[PDB]
């Protein structure tokens, strides 16, 4: 339900300074530099379908799955004599 | 004043007097010399439709 | 279990900005009422000046 | 211009080939001092002339890898490379900065590039002793890791003004002054630069990185395969972007990778094997004048969104493929199965 | 008014207290004035995909065409090359076949492609010195 | 994405708006050098009491408010909204909100008095600018110029 | 007492938490559970690699 | 050792002595976004994998092992 951030009227208030970065922050600086690299690499800003995240999601699970190999490898060269 | 405007050109541009200090108007003051002007009036005095 | 805990600090954040307008509220009136009504004291200073019988039948 | 440019090249090749062959510490010493006047020429004019300003700093570049390469006494071996690497990377880092564009970012990006590269593995050949099947897969995975990251990574070389995102409570995000906005045409020529540049540094990497892989005669089938796959996937990467001179360079890939193994092939004594590589660059060129005689055929409007998606789904396979086969050819699964 | 092939001449200028002569060609030109303003904008990735093309000419056709003609004149040397080394080095008749074979079949390509594209049919007459010459 | 997608469309549509009303603007004020080739045209003296630009004179080229009006719809009350959408709607509500460059004009049918400071040459150059922009677009039907000076 | 009352009351005393050693409420991010939190899964790290050694060790000889 | 300790006190007095000449980058206001999530990333995974080292240094693992 409630979501709201009304503005504050009181002078003598705590002004927030400092502030950290919140899930939401990080996922849409995350999304805006998917956007930027696509408008550079390519001359989409539309983001219909993004080739770029594909290429780094794709050697990213080149290496997730050398890593489950070395690690099962590993696990049944202990286990088995 | 809005009606009866003070302007100020002596930067390379104009600044009207508004309450408190000068506001700027215009960026780039066109300014012709005189010799330009003379053209143009000559140019002018051909036509008359009075 | 997020999804109430994101609901609650959502509210009570909106409600800790609404006590501090609320607050503002509060000390706007009482910093009109206390220009009104000063303490005792204070009422010798009044005589004598641009405020000395200000108050008329429309406040 | 051309004469001193000239000057330099010449007298870097003579010195090179005087300090390898006589051994003579005069090879050093006049390749120093080319060197030291070229960069110092180049760091003079740069504010007189634009082009000859660039145009030294690029061709300093020679002189300096020869110098670097030769300053370790001794034998020749794995930190003279690191060396020579270690000065190109610095050198263009230098030249890069300083100057609005002119298509020398783009050249100095990549030279930039591909020498904190071959850097890194020439560090770890240095540092400890590895087969050249170790240094070939580091090369082709550097360079793949590069090219896959070119986009974002120019972007944020180009020093693009930050994008601001305001959490909740924080106050309004104030619009940036209207210099930057301004200044914006500059900066994303110097993106496209940096992306051209980038791009190039990583298919020089991975051409460096396949040939080392495959000039030897026992090189294993996997070899083959790392390498076939990374010019696959370096030809398949020019469907993704969409400037010219990246395409151009994502294609030619595979060209200069049969160049390199045939030229590799013919300087060992593997000549059978150069007259393959011969027809296989030929086959290449075959495909290419197939794709230029007909603008019919790559084209991506001559084909469905089936096959679109089946070319699509064969680049993601190969590039994800590309690196645990990369560690199975060296052995890292062997070590940890015998531990 | 202006000096044919420069800058023109300033208004305000006397004829005379401008470099002029007798017998000087001058063209009519429109005085010099600067852009109106470039593109303001504030989206950065929409700024990326404008001002590229300024200087971006899609992939299309012509590039392919440009680096086919490209990879074909480096096919014809590198093969040249590979194909007289092998020839001196083992002299087992292949390279001088192979030679032979790239020298005829691009001074034929050279006479094909004729009237097809004039620059292409020069580039490869020209670059076709090396294997003629390597096989004679 | 979608919103940003919609946001370039809309700022492309205000581009258009004010290039629409920058190609407006260099229509009826063009520059003080090109006054002296109007004369003797189809637009010798064009401006009559039921144009839009009857007798504003171009006082040079100043960053001026996007005539039309550009506005969000409501529901923007205090309920927090997407912090990159609304960043983004925030630049474009910025930057777009100005033509930036755009010859403006003094109404001289709204004033009165005209007191100009500065220095001379720099005053009279302005004011002879005023003036050339004024006569070489108005007949003699509907304007006239009257001076008094020292010389 | 409910899943509700006692989330409601480790909640407001991680607000309090924040609002001691932070010095903001809004509890957009609660960087003070990330360190706790963090701290506690590696005590679980702990705990499961120790009955992993257990196990491991009931396997060999 | 005694040498070594007061170099790294030196380095540490140097990345003080950093921080506050300039005051912009002394103040992660001025860091980007997935720099602070990593420096956030590095915290965390340190602190956490701490006591799992902690209790291998002494000898937790290597009593399960053997009882």
């Amino acid at each position: 339900f409630s979501s709201r951030t009304p503005v504050n009227e009181n002078p003598d208030g705590v002004q927030y300074r400092r502030g950290f970065v919140t899930r939401h922050q990080v996922s849409g600086w995350r999304f805006v530099m998917r956007r930027i690299a696509s408008g550079v690499a390519l001359h989409d800003t539309r983001m219909l379908v993004d080739p770029l995240r594909t290429q780094s999601r794709a050697v990213l699970t080149g290496a997730l799955i050398l890593v489950t190999g070395l690690v099962g490898c590993f696990i049944f060269s202990l286990f088995r004599p | 004043d809005p009606e009866r405007p003070i302007l100020r050109v002596a930067d390379g541009r104009i600044e009207r007097w508004q309450v408190g200090g000068w506001q700027p108007c215009v960026d780039v003051a066109d300014a012709m010399s005189a010799a330009e002007a003379a053209h143009i009036a000559r140019r002018l005095s051909r036509w008359d439709s009075n | 279990t997020e999804e109430v805990d994101a609901e609650r600090a959502d509210y009570l954040r909106y409600l800790s900005v609404v006590r501090d307008n609320v607050r503002a509220h509060a000390a706007e009136q009482r910093a009109a009422l206390e220009w009104s009504h000063p303490e005792p004291e204070v009422l010798a200073t009044i005589p004598g000046t641009r405020r000395q019988w200000e108050r008329d039948p429309r406040d | 211009a051309l004469a001193l440019i000239g000057l330099i090249l010449v007298g870097t090749g003579l010195s090179v080939a005087h300090r390898v062959i006589t051994g003579d510490l005069l090879g050093q010493f006049i390749v120093s001092g080319i060197a030291l006047a070229t960069v110092i020429a180049a760091l003079a004019v740069r504010n007189r002339s634009a082009v000859l300003a660039t145009s030294l700093a690029v061709t300093a570049l020679v002189p300096v890898a020869a110098a670097f390469a030769l300053g370790v006494p001794g034998d020749f071996g794995a930190p003279n490379v690191l060396l020579a690497a270690a000065g190109v990377a610095a050198w263009s880092l230098i030249s890069m900065a300083g100057s609005p564009d002119d298509r020398g970012i783009a050249v100095f990006t990549a030279t930039a590039v591909t020498g904190v590269g071959v850097l890194l593995v020439a560090g770890a050949a240095s540092l400890w002793v590895i087969s050249s099947d170790v240094i070939g897969c580091a090369l082709v995975l550097l360079g793949l890791i590069v090219t896959v990251q070119a986009a974002q990574l120019s972007a944020m070389w180009a020093r693009f003004p930050l994008p601001v995102i305001p959490a909740p409570g924080d106050p309004t995000p104030a619009a940036r002054p209207l210099s930057v906005l301004a200044d914006l045409p500059r900066r994303v020529r110097v993106s496209q630069a940096h992306q051209t540049g980038v791009i190039a540094a990583g298919v020089l990497l991975g051409v460096a990185g396949s040939v080392a892989l495959v000039s030897s005669a026992n090189a294993s089938p996997w070899a083959w395969y790392i390498v076939v796959a990374a010019a696959a996937g370096a030809a398949l990467r020019a469907r993704v972007w969409d400037s010219a001179a990246c395409k151009a360079w994502l294609l030619g890939h595979s060209y200069l990778l049969a160049v390199a193994l045939l030229v590799a092939f013919v300087i060992g004594d593997r000549y059978q094997a150069a007259l393959w590589a011969l027809a296989a660059l030929a086959v290449l060129v075959l495909v290419w004048i197939v794709a230029a005689l007909n603008p019919k055929i790559a084209s991506p409007d001559t084909y469905s969104l089936p096959m679109r998606r089946m070319v699509g789904f064969l680049a993601t396979g190969l590039d994800a493929s590309l690196i645990p086969v990369m560690a199975l050819l060296v052995g890292l699964f062997s070590l940890v199965l015998d531990r | 008014l202006a000096p044919i092939g420069g800058a023109p001449f300033s208004l305000d200028a006397t004829l005379d207290t401008v470099g002029v002569v007798d017998g000087d060609l001058l063209a009519l030109q429109a005085v010099p004035s600067g852009p109106p303003a470039p593109r303001i904008v504030e989206d950065i990735a929409d700024a990326a995909v404008i001002f590229s093309e300024a200087r971006r000419r899609q992939w299309g056709p012509t590039h392919i065409a440009r680096g086919a003609a490209l990879a074909l004149i480096g096919l014809i040397l590198v093969g040249t090359g590979l194909s007289v080394a092998h020839r001196v080095i083992t002299g087992d008749l292949l390279g001088q076949f192979i030679v032979s074979g790239i020298a005829l079949a691009t001074v034929i390509a050279a006479l094909a492609v004729r009237n097809r594209s004039a620059v292409l049919a020069t580039s490869l007459a020209v670059t076709a010195l090396v294997p003629v010459a390597a096989a004679f | 994405a979608d919103y940003l997608r919609y946001l370039s469309v809309v700022r492309d549509n205000v581009r258009a708006h004010a290039a629409e009303q920058r190609a407006a603007l260099e229509w009826s004020h063009p520059e003080p050098e090109v006054l002296a080739t109007i004369p003797g045209t189809r637009r010798q003296w064009e401006r009559d009491p039921r144009d839009r630009d009857f007798l504003v004179l171009r006082a040079g080229r100043h960053d001026v408010p996007l005539d039309a009006a550009l506005k969000v719809k409501d529901t923007a009350d205090e309920i927090d909204l997407e912090p990159v959408a609304h960043s983004a709607l925030r630049g474009l509500l910025d930057v777009q909100r100005t033509v930036r460059d755009a010859p403006t004009g003094l109404d001289v049918a709204k004033l009165a008095r005209i007191t100009v400071i500065g220095e001379a040459d720099e005053a009279r150059a302005a004011i002879r600018a005023w003036i050339a922009q004024a006569v070489t677009w108005h007949d003699p039907t509907m304007l006239g110029v009257a001076l008094a000076a020292p010389d």
